[PDB]
């Protein structure tokens, strides 16, 4: 529907839109991480004691 | 070269039009300047 030399903004603000979703999911799964591993620590050392 | 003085604004970059679409097309990344200026007196012929 549009012309390259204007279409690329268009797909700029899509890019930039989609990576800060991409930024965001990756930061909540690394700190669900971090939970899940004091868990599974927790859990390892009921195992053992 | 020369061209029509209303087609002059049809050379910038990242433009549509005869001229640009067919025998003078400038990339969308254009660096450098376009300078233009009228010359009636020395080319237009009285007949043409």
């Amino acid at each position: 529907r549009l012309d390259p030399p204007e279409a690329e903004v268009q797909i700029d603000r899509l890019i930039t839109g989609r990576l800060q979703s991409l930024q965001t999911y990756v930061t909540q799964q690394l700190i669900r991480a971090a939970e899940i591993r004091a868990s599974a620590n927790l859990a390892a050392t009921k195992m053992s004691e | 070269f020369v061209i029509r003085g209303d087609e002059v604004r049809q050379i910038a970059p990242g433009q549509t039009g005869k001229i640009a679409d067919y025998n003078y097309k400038l990339p969308d990344d254009f660096t450098g300047c376009v300078i233009a200026w009228n010359s009636n007196n020395l080319d237009s012929k009285v007949g043409g």
